[PDB]
């Protein structure tokens, strides 16, 4: 009576500590390469920003009118999205973006700012709605009738909630000094924003910029997190885009950047720009910048794990 | 898979088995115990390796609006370092696991051979190529008792001794 | 004669490469979980900052009067500590904090700044000592009698040592423009700080801030490291908190943030906010932000290492 | 711990031992050499693993005054990556060390069995369950010579041969 | 017939999982320690900057006159190099340095800026060539004859290529306010730089600095990356160092900092300040900041890998 | 390297060999197969470990003009963490590879001994110290057939049986 083991005609070559190319019976793959070219969001509150930029949801351009108080577990950014209608730029862009991606949505709240002796409905052609409008969450502060002195005002807002608030104001840099005097008046302007953790530091800078959206002026948006029971203050004398409402974070969420369609038929916790990585394997070779609960990215295209005995054919 | 020259392609019933040749005829069978042990250890190894973490990593870069070049180079540097670490860990992990798998199967085969030699004490000989030169006429029921681990070593002793 | 091995009634389950839950004879723990709720500082020069902030030791508020020239191997920050008496804020806070944590203490040195035609003892109610005082290391530079022109002065200091010096000045932002003219005079002010590695860039910004410590004004502290034989210079014309003394690093130290008591009976090289991790194990599961010579933090609560043979009971 | 069905709970003197049964009486003892070798290898393994580094890591965050959100997210991202790396390394380390420990003890037991078979050449038989069917009457002093590795295989040869 | 194995008189001690100091027959080293004290650049286009600073190649001080359009696969920085002739400083220094290290060289291009009613050849004594010169890539914009009003001009440049351009301008901070009025005129100056990704923010700050290179004034260089078909714009009214030519990246390269000689006889892909690490070993213990394709740095000085059987002598 | 007391310093021809002592004279030789297998496995291990990556890492710090202190402390912190990871991986890697190397050579020696016992079935005895008490007069050509694996176990059976 003889003893022996099984074998196959064509085995699978694997790598060991001593040799590279040892042919065994069976082997499985450990590095994932199959990618689903969709955003698997089955069972998740998903907000596709589309043409709306993530930061715009705080200021409210027209394309973000339906995202002023969104709520989601997964946030998708699109490359065609824009944060601004009037040509502008946020200070600390990626910080505020990373804050909003894991916010679970935003909840707006009227800050309660009243004005006296100053007209407050400044509009532009690039912020089109019914006609010439502006940011839905902001107030372009101007002068009474036209060229006049801007009364040096100061307005405060106390965070009357239990969670920190998102305060966003704006500094307008007109197309020329004469246009700054036309909108606010002559003289050096200044915008002071104060709290307990903040201390800044604003004065406009008029000049000619390249025509973006057909406009030569710019608007610099700024933000801070107001702690509970703490008060924010603004001492300004012209060139001020005041905040109408403040934002409050709802909870937790995931923020991704993608260019593929949304699919509620599949579920996945690992996302990248090209789709979703649905796999049980511990490693993947699709995208190194994949976010969520992903397999750890490796450079190897394939790593065959031996699941059987060494194959010794006759 | 050492002194055994090659495997049996016809053995489709299990990983290890018996191939006997007596006065009745030819026959092959599979040993369920050793095979089930090997596939249980390898299966448990797979279940230990087919693990995806529950740790969530947020988006730190920006594909649509590139971050500042300095912090971007720091982020790319760190991510590349971690990628090197996980590539090394994956390579060494797969290599070591394959080594221990092959040596594990070899250990199971050698243990089966050792216990089959333990059943036949002086009633059979060893040839050196994984067979047992059985010293008496062992019926198909006798070899069936060898596979079932019920071979009485003493009731066939003297008959297989004087040969 | 038979051969065999020992066994026990109740073994210890461990994990291997092939199976999870293999019962062996003996096993030890590799992940540390026991924490001492104290700061073990046996044999270490320890400075508990308490109500004094780490940065205040450079400017010298009242609560830091006994920390102007401290020396320690271990520095402990407390959450009740404050860097300022007059409401203010440092620029590059965490950079200077990380510099001071590993400094081994500070050594002050009179910079030798003399003034002519300017009164130099500006005080406030929030910096209480015997009466109304100010920062012990700073000089609030004002005008002669009251509203008057601030002479545009320039003062230089050459680092006459072998180690870099810590230069800290201040920019005062008063509660209003009229108060800035009351303290320094009308006209645009400017503060220039120059060296070989520095090039900045200062002009005040008056306005109304929220009353912190009963004060509406702010003071922005700034700092730089003056290399040996290199000179720092200041060209200012108002709103200047001049440095009296410069700081020099003593050597090396450790900086931690904690809320537990100090204990000189135990010794440890791994600290966190909740206490000290005294262990020989290679891994710990207490705090991922532990500093010093710590076991490497892991997510697993326990990882039993088999120290004995597999237990096969009868 | 293979063909030996189970361990001896009464063996409190060592890890491996001898349990004899002759015409004089019953008796159990411990083999100091194999046990001391096993506990020396495992002890050295522990001394190799009970290591805490001498590398000092400074405070990079701030629990009382949170740093900037961007650099804070980069720091949290890097720290979480390193935490994943050390969790994986700890898991795989403990698993591999336990595997090599169990297989090491099994190797020591099998080596003791092999050398005890080397002492008794044709003067005793093997049963298959870790015992030696000794072919002659071996006194308690004879088994004491077996444990002391002083058994003369030739002075009891012919007596244990014809049986 | 007996069986046995070979042995040697003096073996090599190695470390295992169970014991530390097991003597085996043969063993090899895995941690590299031998360093070549030269820069091995065999087969690589190498540019040794020497006394020229990496950033200077964009502005063009005298010491960088032969580096205005360099091209290399390996860039070497020297500690005696200087970015400036007139005492100045770049904003975001290390960002632009890291950009230029992997640029494969730079390609200059005339931006096409014409001026009317303004003299454009401002020189200094510290920028010595034939006599008093300036940066070869810049234009020190001044006034017509002497004290006069600087016409508020605006100049634009459209990136007419397929790769991003490097735009570098300068902001002059003179030794005093009266010298700023002497060079540009009285009144508040401003420099506006605009595009699609940029929005800044410049106004000078006159004052007295420490005499570096015999000069009390400073020049602050700034830069941005102009995307293809996108336009950059400048609205300035004084104190402006205009760009003559823009830079375009050639391709890819490696940037190192060293103090050893260049050697074209040896080849290496791992560089540090002390030389080149030429090794096949997976680990090294020379320099942790080594760049290129290096062995992974470890703290251990030596790690002997057993290449033979355990040595059991007689 | 267990029951064999020590190695042969005079064996300069290979890693394993035969040292015989018969009626003709003394002699030592080397077994090319087992030695070549061992040096092939260890050689392949070296070729698997003598690897330098193709991943390029750019300069993230600045030795001539120090970067900002905060980002510099973050960079130093990350680099120190990665250095700890690679130091641990190098230590554990070398230790495990040395262990598997020593146990591999021991396995090759034991396999050679096992196959030499497989050639001599009942024509020789085992002493316990790695020698074969050969029961018949084996000429130098007979031992040369043992080293060449051509020893006929049956043509010398009865002569070595009655002894
Ligand atoms: C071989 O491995 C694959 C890996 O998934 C598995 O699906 C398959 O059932 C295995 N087959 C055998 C015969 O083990
Ligand atoms: C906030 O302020 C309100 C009223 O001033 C007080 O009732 C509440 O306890 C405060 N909460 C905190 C957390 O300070
Ligand atoms: C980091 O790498 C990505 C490619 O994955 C590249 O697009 C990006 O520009 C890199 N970051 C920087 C700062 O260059
Ligand atoms: C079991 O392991 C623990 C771990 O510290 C040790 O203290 C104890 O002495 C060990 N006991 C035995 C019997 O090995
Ligand atoms: C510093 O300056 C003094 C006098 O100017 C000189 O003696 C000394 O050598 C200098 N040291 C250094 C390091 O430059
Ligand atoms: C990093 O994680 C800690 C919790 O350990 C958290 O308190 C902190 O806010 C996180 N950092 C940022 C920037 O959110
Ligand atoms: C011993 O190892 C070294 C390592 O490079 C090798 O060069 C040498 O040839 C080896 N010698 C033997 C006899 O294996
Ligand atoms: C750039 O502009 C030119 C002319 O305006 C046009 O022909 C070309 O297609 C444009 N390229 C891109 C990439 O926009
Ligand atoms: C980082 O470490 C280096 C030494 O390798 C040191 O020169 C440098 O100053 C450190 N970085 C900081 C920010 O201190």
């Amino acid at each position: 009576i003889c003893l022996g083991h099984h074998a196959v005609s064509n085995g699978t070559k694997v790598n060991t500590l001593t040799e590279r190319g040892v042919e065994v019976v069976n082997a499985t793959e450990t590095v994932e390469r199959t990618n689903i070219p969709r955003i698997c969001s089955k069972g998740k509150r998903t907000v596709d920003l589309g043409q709306c930029g993530l930061l715009g949801t705080i200021t409210g351009p027209p394309q973000c009118d339906q995202f002023l108080e969104f709520s989601a577990d997964l946030i998708i950014e699109r490359r065609e999205g824009s944060d601004v209608c009037y040509p502008g730029k946020f200070v600390n862009e990626e910080a505020l973006r990373q804050i909003l991606r894991e916010s679970g949505g935003i909840d707006k709240e009227a800050m309660g700012f009243t004005y006296s002796g100053i007209r407050t409905n400044g509009a532009t052609s690039s912020c089109r709605r019914s006609g010439s409008s502006f940011y839905a969450e902001m107030k372009w502060l101007l002068s009474n009738t036209d060229n006049a002195a801007f009364p040096q005002m100061t307005k405060s807002y106390k965070n009357t909630r239990k969670s920190p608030a998102l305060i966003v104001w704006g500094i307008h840099h007109s197309g020329s000094t004469a246009e700054q005097t036309k909108l606010y008046g002559s003289g050096n302007k200044l915008v002071t924003v104060g709290s307990s953790n903040y201390q800044q530091s604003f004065v406009p800078s008029p000049g000619a910029r390249t025509q973006v959206n057909g406009q030569s002026g710019r608007i610099d948006f700024h933000w801070l997190m107001l702690n509970p029971n703490d008060t924010v203050t603004f001492s300004f004398n012209g060139a001020f885009i005041a905040p109408d409402r403040a934002s409050f974070l709802r909870g937790k969420s995931m923020g991704i950047q993608s260019g593929v369609q949304v699919d509620a038929n599949c579920e996945g916790d690992c996302y990248h720009s090209g789709g979703t990585i649905i796999s049980n394997l511990p490693f993947q070779n699709i995208d190194s910048r994949a976010v969520g609960k992903c397999p750890r990215y490796v450079k190897q295209r394939s790593l065959l794990l031996a699941t059987g005995m060494k194959n010794v054919p006759e | 898979a050492g002194f055994i020259e090659n495997g049996w392609e016809g053995l489709i019933d299990g990983w290890y088995g018996f191939r006997h040749q007596n006065a009745q005829g030819e026959g092959t069978a599979a040993d369920y115990k050793s095979t089930q042990s090997a596939i249980d250890q390898i299966t448990g190894k797979l279940n230990r390796l087919i693990e995806k973490t529950n740790q969530q990593f947020e988006l730190i870069d920006n594909e649509f609006n590139e971050v500042e070049k300095q912090i971007g180079n720091v982020i790319n540097w760190t991510r590349d370092s971690i990628t090197e670490v996980w590539s090394y860990n994956a390579e060494l992990l797969v290599a070591m696991e394959n080594q221990h798998t092959i040596d594990l199967a070899d250990s199971e085969m050698d243990k089966l051979y050792e216990r089959v030699k333990r059943q036949l004490r002086e009633n059979a000989e060893e040839d050196g190529t994984g067979c047992f030169e059985i010293f008496h006429k062992c019926d198909d029921d006798c070899m069936a008792s060898i596979r079932n681990n019920t071979y009485d070593h003493s009731k066939y002793r003297e008959e297989a001794m004087q040969n």
